[PDB]
């Protein structure tokens, strides 16, 4: 399992996140994509405050790094400010890979131009064989976005015609 | 305005722990440079440390300045967030 | 080095990697306080 840390200066309402895949495995292979809590000694905890199963089909993969599966819960993630908080990705199948980004190597698009600095400065990305004690890479972090959400006045659905 | 001398000091400092044995050169941000650090320790008496000695290979320009810090050790062995003490060290 | 100490690093001062081998070159001073401090200011 693999796992890459992250902090919000303020409270924020985490609605969803974006993730890259490289390759999946076969149709009925799944992924489980959890948010943990992150201990006092900056490493992932037992906690878990969201979880929700990928199936394969939704898990969209590509050769450069440019597809993006969307991983949505059910109930929102609040991200109180100053508090580290940690994605994990866990699956049984040995036949899931993820794109990363290392400091120094060149970049899959662009083989000229190399990751100069470190790729995220406030995380750290995570290794691990049981999911409980994480190895850190310190020069290395997933490729990944998070999505902070805002609501407003009314919704509406509408159906179509009958 | 005019200086003064402190004649008798307050308190006499003692050099309890002292790690002599130096080899290589590290950089203090060595996961950021283009193209922090700790180091624990412990007493088995209850101790009041006064000053800390450092060692620096190179430095930067005159405005740079450098953070100093104690921080507390965690159960499992690791630094915490916690901190006791801290103070800015500039170039010179 | 030190055996009772180890040297770590970190990219953002919260996750520590350990170098067990290496140690910094350091030293702690602890002081013994004393019963009076006295002050001397340059002439007027």
């Amino acid at each position: 399992p693999l796992a890459q840390s992250f902090q919000y200066d303020e409270n924020r309402t985490i609605s969803s996140l974006g993730l890259y895949f490289a390759s999946k495995g076969d149709k009925q292979s799944n992924v489980v994509i959890q948010i943990r809590g992150m201990g006092d000694q900056g490493y992932p905890n037992k906690t878990i405050y969201a979880e929700t199963v990928m199936n394969a089909d939704d898990i969209k993969v590509s050769n450069n790094a440019s597809a993006e599966t969307r991983v949505y819960f059910d109930d929102p993630m609040m991200a109180e400010g100053g508090k580290e908080y940690a994605i994990v990705i866990i699956t049984e199948n040995s036949d899931y890979t993820m794109w990363v980004g290392t400091r120094t190597k060149p970049k899959i698009d662009k083989p000229n131009e190399v990751i100069s600095g470190n790729p995220y400065l406030q995380g750290v990305l995570f290794s691990s064989s049981n999911a409980s004690t994480w190895t850190p890479h310190q020069n290395s972090d997933l490729k990944f976005g998070i999505y902070t959400s805002k609501f407003n006045e009314t919704a509406t659905i509408e159906f179509e015609p009958i | 305005h005019i200086w003064g001398r402190l004649i008798s000091a307050p308190f006499t400092e003692e050099r309890t722990i002292y790690q002599g044995q130096a080899s290589e050169t590290l950089n203090v941000n060595p996961y950021n440079i283009p193209n922090p650090l700790a180091q624990s320790f412990q007493y088995d008496e209850n101790r009041t440390i006064s000053s800390l000695g450092l060692y620096f290979a190179s430095k930067g320009d005159k405005q740079s300045n450098v953070v100093i810090q104690i921080r507390g050790m965690g159960d499992q062995g690791y630094p915490n967030k916690t901190i006791y003490a801290e103070t800015v060290m500039n170039a010179d």
